Protein backbone atom coordinates (compact mmCIF):
# COMPACT_ATOMS: atom_id res chain seq x y z
CA UNK A 1 0.00 0.00 0.00
CA UNK A 2 2.32 2.81 -1.35
CA UNK A 3 1.49 5.99 0.32
CA UNK A 4 0.50 9.03 -2.22
CA UNK A 5 0.71 12.60 -0.64
CA UNK A 6 -1.01 15.20 -2.88
CA UNK A 7 0.12 19.10 -2.14
CA UNK A 8 -1.59 21.28 -1.62
CA UNK A 9 -4.13 19.80 0.21
CA UNK A 10 -6.53 22.70 -0.78
CA UNK A 11 -6.50 25.46 -2.59
CA UNK A 12 -8.13 28.40 -4.47
CA UNK A 13 -7.69 30.03 -7.51
CA UNK A 14 -9.09 32.78 -9.82
CA UNK A 15 -10.01 32.11 -13.25
CA UNK A 16 -7.13 32.34 -15.80
CA UNK A 17 -4.91 31.41 -13.45
CA UNK A 18 -2.14 28.31 -14.07
CA UNK A 19 -2.33 25.73 -11.22
CA UNK A 20 -0.27 23.00 -10.42
CA UNK A 21 -0.44 19.95 -7.85
CA UNK A 22 1.59 17.42 -7.08
CA UNK A 23 1.34 13.56 -5.84
CA UNK A 24 4.54 12.29 -3.89
CA UNK A 25 5.02 8.55 -3.54
CA UNK A 26 7.02 6.77 -1.16
CA UNK A 27 8.32 3.98 -3.57
CA UNK A 28 9.03 4.41 -7.17
CA UNK A 29 5.92 3.67 -9.76
CA UNK A 30 5.91 3.62 -12.85
CA UNK A 31 4.63 6.39 -15.25
CA UNK A 32 2.66 3.62 -17.11
CA UNK A 33 0.48 2.94 -13.77
CA UNK A 34 -0.25 6.48 -12.64
CA UNK A 35 -2.95 8.31 -12.87
CA UNK A 36 -5.40 10.84 -12.21
CA UNK A 37 -9.24 11.80 -11.33
CA UNK A 38 -11.39 14.20 -10.96
CA UNK A 39 -14.24 14.47 -8.10
CA UNK A 40 -17.25 16.67 -7.81
CA UNK A 41 -19.49 16.57 -4.63
CA UNK A 42 -21.86 14.55 -4.45
CA UNK A 43 -20.79 12.78 -7.70
CA UNK A 44 -18.31 10.16 -8.39
CA UNK A 45 -14.92 10.18 -9.77
CA UNK A 46 -13.86 10.43 -13.31
CA UNK A 47 -10.94 9.22 -15.15
CA UNK A 48 -9.18 12.60 -16.11
CA UNK A 49 -5.38 11.68 -16.83
CA UNK A 50 -4.03 8.04 -17.37
CA UNK A 51 -0.60 6.91 -17.79
CA UNK A 52 0.72 10.32 -16.75
CA UNK A 53 0.35 12.47 -19.28
CA UNK A 54 -2.16 11.40 -21.34
CA UNK A 55 -5.91 13.29 -21.53
CA UNK A 56 -9.47 11.25 -20.84
CA UNK A 57 -11.99 11.51 -22.69
CA UNK A 58 -13.63 14.94 -23.48
CA UNK A 59 -10.78 16.54 -20.39
CA UNK A 60 -10.15 19.67 -22.15
CA UNK A 61 -6.88 20.14 -23.43
CA UNK A 62 -6.05 23.31 -20.79
CA UNK A 63 -5.05 20.13 -18.47
CA UNK A 64 -2.12 18.30 -18.65
CA UNK A 65 0.46 15.43 -16.78
CA UNK A 66 3.67 15.20 -16.12
CA UNK A 67 5.67 12.83 -14.12
CA UNK A 68 7.87 9.96 -13.12
CA UNK A 69 9.61 7.78 -10.50
CA UNK A 70 7.90 9.21 -7.24
CA UNK A 71 6.90 13.11 -8.53
CA UNK A 72 4.25 13.41 -10.68
CA UNK A 73 1.66 16.66 -11.19
CA UNK A 74 -1.16 17.72 -13.16
CA UNK A 75 -0.72 21.84 -14.50
CA UNK A 76 -4.46 23.61 -15.58
CA UNK A 77 -3.09 26.13 -17.66
CA UNK A 78 -5.80 28.81 -17.05
CA UNK A 79 -8.67 28.30 -14.76
CA UNK A 80 -12.43 27.87 -15.03
CA UNK A 81 -15.43 27.80 -12.65
CA UNK A 82 -16.22 24.02 -14.25
CA UNK A 83 -12.70 22.86 -12.96
CA UNK A 84 -13.20 23.49 -9.02
CA UNK A 85 -12.85 19.88 -7.94
CA UNK A 86 -10.99 17.14 -5.74
CA UNK A 87 -8.13 15.73 -7.81
CA UNK A 88 -7.10 12.36 -6.74
CA UNK A 89 -3.70 10.40 -7.90
CA UNK A 90 -3.47 7.00 -7.83
CA UNK A 91 -0.64 4.02 -8.54
CA UNK A 92 -1.23 0.76 -9.94
CA UNK A 93 2.06 -0.37 -10.07
CA UNK A 94 1.89 -2.78 -6.74
CA UNK A 95 -1.37 -4.35 -5.35
CA UNK A 96 -3.02 -3.05 -3.36
CA UNK A 97 -3.23 0.15 -5.73
CA UNK A 98 -3.67 3.36 -3.53
CA UNK A 99 -4.70 6.73 -3.92
CA UNK A 100 -4.11 10.59 -2.73
CA UNK A 101 -5.92 12.02 -0.35
CA UNK A 102 -6.61 14.50 -2.86
CA UNK A 103 -6.04 18.41 -3.70
CA UNK A 104 -9.38 20.30 -3.70
CA UNK A 105 -9.52 23.02 -5.60
CA UNK A 106 -11.64 25.82 -5.15
CA UNK A 107 -12.58 28.88 -7.33
CA UNK A 108 -11.84 32.36 -5.73
CA UNK A 109 -13.79 35.29 -6.70
CA UNK A 110 -15.38 38.54 -5.74
CA UNK A 111 -16.28 39.09 -1.95
CA UNK A 112 -20.41 39.40 -1.95
CA UNK A 113 -22.48 39.83 1.27
CA UNK A 114 -24.93 37.64 1.99
CA UNK A 115 -29.04 37.74 1.46
CA UNK A 116 -30.37 37.14 5.07
CA UNK A 117 -34.03 35.54 5.18
CA UNK A 118 -35.51 34.50 9.01
CA UNK A 119 -38.11 32.38 9.72
CA UNK A 120 -40.21 31.20 12.37
CA UNK A 121 -41.63 28.09 13.45
CA UNK A 122 -44.59 26.73 11.74
CA UNK A 123 -47.44 26.22 13.78
CA UNK A 124 -47.48 22.53 12.53
CA UNK A 125 -44.74 22.20 14.12
CA UNK A 126 -45.53 24.04 17.26
CA UNK A 127 -48.67 21.46 17.41
CA UNK A 128 -46.02 18.40 18.03
CA UNK A 129 -44.16 20.67 20.56
CA UNK A 130 -41.18 21.69 19.08
CA UNK A 131 -40.07 24.88 17.74
CA UNK A 132 -37.46 25.58 15.31
CA UNK A 133 -36.02 29.16 13.95
CA UNK A 134 -34.32 29.36 10.31
CA UNK A 135 -32.32 31.44 8.54
CA UNK A 136 -30.65 31.37 5.66
CA UNK A 137 -27.39 32.92 4.49
CA UNK A 138 -27.42 32.80 0.80
CA UNK A 139 -24.91 33.72 -1.86
CA UNK A 140 -21.92 34.40 -0.13
CA UNK A 141 -17.54 34.77 -0.55
CA UNK A 142 -15.49 34.28 0.82
CA UNK A 143 -17.03 31.17 3.29
CA UNK A 144 -15.73 32.07 6.18
CA UNK A 145 -18.87 33.33 8.29
CA UNK A 146 -20.52 33.76 11.73
CA UNK A 147 -23.80 33.74 12.60
CA UNK A 148 -25.22 34.44 15.55
CA UNK A 149 -28.42 33.56 17.00
CA UNK A 150 -30.39 35.97 19.71
CA UNK A 151 -33.37 35.76 21.98
CA UNK A 152 -34.29 39.01 23.51
CA UNK A 153 -31.15 40.17 22.64
CA UNK A 154 -29.50 37.96 24.66
CA UNK A 155 -26.70 35.04 22.15
CA UNK A 156 -28.04 31.74 21.88
CA UNK A 157 -25.58 28.94 21.38
CA UNK A 158 -27.06 25.90 22.02
CA UNK A 159 -29.50 24.33 19.55
CA UNK A 160 -28.16 25.43 16.30
CA UNK A 161 -27.38 23.30 12.97
CA UNK A 162 -25.27 24.86 10.57
CA UNK A 163 -24.88 23.50 6.98
CA UNK A 164 -22.99 25.26 4.36
CA UNK A 165 -23.59 24.27 0.22
CA UNK A 166 -20.62 23.41 -1.84
CA UNK A 167 -19.45 26.19 -4.22
CA UNK A 168 -21.92 27.20 -6.92
CA UNK A 169 -21.25 25.95 -10.30
CA UNK A 170 -22.72 28.95 -11.70
CA UNK A 171 -21.88 31.99 -9.27
CA UNK A 172 -19.09 30.16 -7.33
CA UNK A 173 -20.97 31.68 -4.07
CA UNK A 174 -21.97 29.92 -0.85
CA UNK A 175 -25.06 29.55 1.17
CA UNK A 176 -25.50 28.23 4.30
CA UNK A 177 -29.05 27.50 6.36
CA UNK A 178 -29.03 27.82 10.70
CA UNK A 179 -31.59 25.92 12.18
CA UNK A 180 -31.83 26.99 16.16
CA UNK A 181 -34.48 24.21 17.75
CA UNK A 182 -36.29 25.32 21.00
CA UNK A 183 -39.19 23.66 22.57
CA UNK A 184 -42.28 25.37 22.68
CA UNK A 185 -42.06 26.12 26.16
CA UNK A 186 -38.99 27.60 25.59
CA UNK A 187 -39.98 29.27 22.55
CA UNK A 188 -43.05 30.97 23.70
CA UNK A 189 -41.59 32.49 26.40
CA UNK A 190 -39.64 35.17 24.60
CA UNK A 191 -40.66 38.10 22.33
CA UNK A 192 -37.86 38.53 19.75
CA UNK A 193 -35.38 36.10 17.46
CA UNK A 194 -32.52 37.83 15.34
CA UNK A 195 -30.07 36.11 13.08
CA UNK A 196 -27.28 38.08 12.71
CA UNK A 197 -24.07 37.34 10.36
CA UNK A 198 -21.01 38.55 10.34
CA UNK A 199 -18.79 38.47 6.94
CA UNK A 200 -15.91 40.82 5.86
CA UNK A 201 -18.23 42.57 3.57
CA UNK A 202 -19.78 44.53 5.70
CA UNK A 203 -18.24 46.00 9.34
CA UNK A 204 -21.88 45.75 10.13
CA UNK A 205 -23.37 42.31 10.87
CA UNK A 206 -26.49 41.68 8.58
CA UNK A 207 -29.50 40.77 11.05
CA UNK A 208 -32.64 39.86 10.60
CA UNK A 209 -35.41 39.28 12.83
CA UNK A 210 -38.87 38.52 13.63
CA UNK A 211 -41.67 39.02 17.10
CA UNK A 212 -44.04 37.16 17.90
CA UNK A 213 -45.98 40.23 18.31
CA UNK A 214 -46.47 39.89 14.19
CA UNK B 1 -21.89 3.40 -24.29
CA UNK B 2 -20.92 1.93 -21.33
CA UNK B 3 -22.46 2.03 -18.14
CA UNK B 4 -22.02 1.42 -14.24
CA UNK B 5 -25.83 0.92 -12.70
CA UNK B 6 -25.42 0.70 -8.65
CA UNK B 7 -27.89 -0.66 -6.66
CA UNK B 8 -29.39 1.98 -3.97
CA UNK B 9 -28.95 3.20 -0.82
CA UNK B 10 -29.16 0.50 2.14
CA UNK B 11 -29.31 0.79 5.81
CA UNK B 12 -28.01 -1.79 8.09
CA UNK B 13 -27.52 -2.77 11.74
CA UNK B 14 -24.21 -3.60 13.16
CA UNK B 15 -23.36 -6.94 12.84
CA UNK B 16 -25.53 -7.73 9.93
CA UNK B 17 -24.23 -8.47 6.41
CA UNK B 18 -25.62 -6.94 2.95
CA UNK B 19 -24.73 -7.12 -0.66
CA UNK B 20 -24.78 -4.27 -3.12
CA UNK B 21 -25.05 -5.26 -7.03
CA UNK B 22 -23.22 -3.51 -9.88
CA UNK B 23 -25.02 -4.52 -13.40
CA UNK B 24 -22.61 -3.67 -16.25
CA UNK B 25 -24.10 -2.82 -19.92
CA UNK B 26 -22.22 -1.61 -22.92
CA UNK B 27 -19.60 -3.89 -23.28
CA UNK B 28 -18.20 -7.68 -22.91
CA UNK B 29 -18.66 -8.48 -19.54
CA UNK B 30 -16.02 -11.29 -19.13
CA UNK B 31 -13.30 -9.27 -20.62
CA UNK B 32 -12.78 -6.29 -18.20
CA UNK B 33 -11.72 -6.66 -14.41
CA UNK B 34 -14.44 -4.33 -12.12
CA UNK B 35 -12.88 -3.11 -8.93
CA UNK B 36 -14.55 -2.27 -5.72
CA UNK B 37 -13.41 1.03 -3.75
CA UNK B 38 -14.56 2.54 -0.52
CA UNK B 39 -14.93 6.80 0.38
CA UNK B 40 -15.88 7.74 3.91
CA UNK B 41 -16.83 11.62 3.54
CA UNK B 42 -14.07 14.05 3.11
CA UNK B 43 -11.69 11.24 2.51
CA UNK B 44 -9.97 9.56 -0.52
CA UNK B 45 -10.18 6.21 -2.17
CA UNK B 46 -9.64 3.10 -0.54
CA UNK B 47 -9.42 0.09 -2.51
CA UNK B 48 -11.10 -3.24 -1.49
CA UNK B 49 -10.68 -5.46 -4.58
CA UNK B 50 -11.63 -6.65 -7.58
CA UNK B 51 -13.39 -9.19 -9.51
CA UNK B 52 -12.30 -10.82 -12.54
CA UNK B 53 -15.71 -12.04 -14.49
CA UNK B 54 -14.09 -14.11 -16.75
CA UNK B 55 -12.46 -17.19 -14.58
CA UNK B 56 -14.67 -15.71 -10.98
CA UNK B 57 -11.10 -14.81 -9.57
CA UNK B 58 -11.25 -11.78 -7.04
CA UNK B 59 -8.27 -10.65 -5.49
CA UNK B 60 -8.98 -8.52 -2.22
CA UNK B 61 -6.69 -5.62 -0.17
CA UNK B 62 -5.66 -7.67 2.98
CA UNK B 63 -7.23 -5.49 5.22
CA UNK B 64 -10.67 -6.92 3.23
CA UNK B 65 -10.03 -10.32 2.51
CA UNK B 66 -12.35 -11.28 5.57
CA UNK B 67 -15.31 -8.87 5.43
CA UNK B 68 -15.70 -8.29 1.58
CA UNK B 69 -16.68 -11.21 -1.13
CA UNK B 70 -16.49 -10.23 -4.43
CA UNK B 71 -18.82 -12.08 -7.14
CA UNK B 72 -20.24 -11.84 -10.24
CA UNK B 73 -23.04 -13.50 -12.54
CA UNK B 74 -22.13 -13.62 -16.17
CA UNK B 75 -26.01 -13.94 -17.29
CA UNK B 76 -27.07 -10.77 -15.94
CA UNK B 77 -23.63 -9.14 -16.16
CA UNK B 78 -24.23 -8.04 -12.64
CA UNK B 79 -20.95 -7.74 -10.46
CA UNK B 80 -21.93 -7.73 -6.54
CA UNK B 81 -20.12 -7.23 -3.29
CA UNK B 82 -20.99 -8.40 0.19
CA UNK B 83 -19.69 -7.30 3.43
CA UNK B 84 -19.84 -8.58 6.49
CA UNK B 85 -19.69 -8.15 10.46
CA UNK B 86 -20.98 -4.33 9.80
CA UNK B 87 -19.75 -1.73 11.97
CA UNK B 88 -20.37 2.01 11.88
CA UNK B 89 -16.77 2.59 10.41
CA UNK B 90 -18.25 0.57 7.02
CA UNK B 91 -20.21 3.24 6.69
CA UNK B 92 -19.09 4.89 3.22
CA UNK B 93 -19.86 5.52 -0.40
CA UNK B 94 -18.99 2.20 -2.41
CA UNK B 95 -17.98 2.25 -6.18
CA UNK B 96 -17.27 -0.01 -8.46
CA UNK B 97 -15.22 0.64 -11.35
CA UNK B 98 -13.87 -1.04 -14.55
CA UNK B 99 -10.05 -1.80 -14.94
CA UNK B 100 -8.93 0.04 -18.26
CA UNK B 101 -5.73 0.23 -20.05
CA UNK B 102 -2.71 0.12 -17.83
CA UNK B 103 -5.26 -0.10 -15.15
CA UNK B 104 -6.65 3.16 -15.34
CA UNK B 105 -10.38 3.43 -13.86
CA UNK B 106 -12.55 4.14 -16.88
CA UNK B 107 -16.02 4.25 -16.25
CA UNK B 108 -17.36 4.40 -12.83
CA UNK B 109 -20.91 3.27 -11.17
CA UNK B 110 -22.54 6.04 -9.51
CA UNK B 111 -21.92 4.90 -5.78
CA UNK B 112 -23.87 3.00 -3.03
CA UNK B 113 -24.07 4.44 -0.13
CA UNK B 114 -24.25 2.47 3.12
CA UNK B 115 -25.38 4.04 6.55
CA UNK B 116 -24.17 1.45 9.79
CA UNK B 117 -25.94 2.64 12.47
CA UNK B 118 -28.71 0.96 15.20
CA UNK B 119 -31.31 4.06 14.94
CA UNK B 120 -34.93 3.65 13.45
CA UNK B 121 -35.74 4.35 9.81
CA UNK B 122 -38.07 7.89 10.70
CA UNK B 123 -39.88 9.21 7.95
CA UNK B 124 -39.29 12.94 7.76
CA UNK B 125 -41.71 15.91 9.77
CA UNK B 126 -41.84 18.54 6.88
CA UNK B 127 -42.40 22.41 7.66
CA UNK B 128 -43.08 25.75 6.02
CA UNK B 129 -40.91 28.50 5.95
CA UNK B 130 -43.12 31.68 5.68
CA UNK B 131 -42.38 34.84 6.25
CA UNK B 132 -39.75 42.04 -4.90
CA UNK B 133 -37.99 38.71 -4.61
CA UNK B 134 -39.42 36.73 -1.93
CA UNK B 135 -37.62 33.67 -0.30
CA UNK B 136 -39.62 30.66 1.00
CA UNK B 137 -38.25 27.35 2.24
CA UNK B 138 -38.74 24.06 3.89
CA UNK B 139 -37.50 22.38 6.83
CA UNK B 140 -37.17 18.90 6.61
CA UNK B 141 -36.65 17.49 10.32
CA UNK B 142 -36.51 14.08 12.33
CA UNK B 143 -35.79 11.61 9.55
CA UNK B 144 -33.41 8.70 9.32
CA UNK B 145 -31.39 7.39 7.31
CA UNK B 146 -30.21 9.96 4.47
CA UNK B 147 -30.75 10.94 1.45
CA UNK B 148 -33.87 13.13 1.31
CA UNK B 149 -34.90 14.80 -2.26
CA UNK B 150 -36.67 18.40 -1.96
CA UNK B 151 -38.30 19.40 -5.25
CA UNK B 152 -40.30 22.75 -5.38
CA UNK B 153 -43.75 22.95 -7.21
CA UNK B 154 -32.93 27.17 -5.03
CA UNK B 155 -30.60 26.54 -2.30
CA UNK B 156 -30.82 22.63 -0.50
CA UNK B 157 -28.70 22.50 2.29
CA UNK B 158 -27.06 18.86 2.98
CA UNK B 159 -28.31 17.50 6.07
CA UNK B 160 -26.89 17.97 9.45
CA UNK B 161 -27.10 14.30 12.22
CA UNK B 162 -27.76 15.25 15.77
CA UNK B 163 -29.51 12.30 18.14
CA UNK B 164 -29.86 10.39 15.11
CA UNK B 165 -32.31 11.88 13.27
CA UNK B 166 -31.42 14.71 9.99
CA UNK B 167 -32.32 18.12 9.64
CA UNK B 168 -31.94 19.15 6.24
CA UNK B 169 -33.96 22.84 4.93
CA UNK B 170 -34.43 24.05 1.37
CA UNK B 171 -34.97 27.48 0.44
CA UNK B 172 -36.52 28.97 -2.72
CA UNK B 173 -36.43 32.52 -4.08
CA UNK B 174 -39.99 33.65 -5.93
CA UNK B 175 -40.71 37.38 -7.07
CA UNK B 176 -43.75 38.80 -4.33
CA UNK B 177 -46.36 38.53 -7.16
CA UNK B 178 -46.15 35.13 -6.91
CA UNK B 179 -46.79 33.74 -3.41
CA UNK B 180 -48.79 34.40 -1.59
CA UNK B 181 -51.74 34.42 -4.36
CA UNK B 182 -50.16 31.11 -5.44
CA UNK B 183 -49.93 27.87 -4.29
CA UNK B 184 -45.86 27.11 -3.99
CA UNK B 185 -45.16 23.34 -2.34
CA UNK B 186 -42.00 21.85 -1.22
CA UNK B 187 -42.49 17.87 -2.06
CA UNK B 188 -40.02 15.64 0.02
CA UNK B 189 -39.12 11.98 -1.28
CA UNK B 190 -37.24 9.98 2.00
CA UNK B 191 -37.22 6.63 0.22
CA UNK B 192 -35.51 4.79 2.71
CA UNK B 193 -39.51 4.90 4.38
CA UNK B 194 -41.26 4.99 1.23
CA UNK B 195 -42.62 8.02 2.07
CA UNK B 196 -43.51 11.46 0.49
CA UNK B 197 -44.92 15.03 1.75
CA UNK B 198 -46.46 17.62 -0.37
CA UNK B 199 -46.16 20.85 2.18
CA UNK B 200 -47.97 23.64 1.08
CA UNK B 201 -46.32 26.98 1.80
CA UNK B 202 -49.00 28.70 4.18
CA UNK B 203 -49.19 32.12 5.53
CA UNK B 204 -49.01 33.05 9.20
CA UNK B 205 -51.62 34.28 11.22
C1 LIG C 1 6.11 8.14 3.59
O1 LIG C 1 6.96 9.30 3.43
C2 LIG C 1 6.74 10.36 4.39
C3 LIG C 1 7.48 11.66 3.97
O2 LIG C 1 8.91 11.54 3.73
C4 LIG C 1 7.05 9.75 5.78
O3 LIG C 1 7.11 10.64 6.91
C5 LIG C 1 6.05 8.59 6.02
O4 LIG C 1 6.19 8.02 7.32
C6 LIG C 1 6.26 7.50 4.97
N1 LIG C 1 5.28 6.43 5.17
C7 LIG C 1 5.59 5.12 5.25
C8 LIG C 1 4.45 4.17 5.48
O5 LIG C 1 6.72 4.70 5.15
Amino acid sequence: DIVLTQTPAIMSASLGERVTMTCTANSSVSSNYFHWYQQKPGSSPKLWIYSTSNLASGVPTRFSGSGSGTSYSLTLSSMEAEDAATYYCHQYHRSPPTFGSGTKLKMKRADAAPTVSIFPPSSEQLTSGGASVVCFLNNFYPKDINVKWKIDGSERQNGVLNSWTDQDSKDSTYSMSSTLTLTKDEYERHNSYTCEATHKTSTSPIVKSFNRNE
Amino acid sequence: EVKLEESGPELVKPGASMKMSCKASGYTFTSYIIHWLKQKPGQGLEWIGYINPYNDGSKYNEKFKGKATLTSDKSSSTAYMELSSLASEDSAVYYCTRNYGSDSLDYWGQGTTLTVSSAKTTPPSVYPLAPSMVTLGCLVKGYFPEPVTVTWNVHTFPAVLQSDLYTLSSSVTVPSSTWPSETVTCNVAHPASSTKVDKKIVPRD
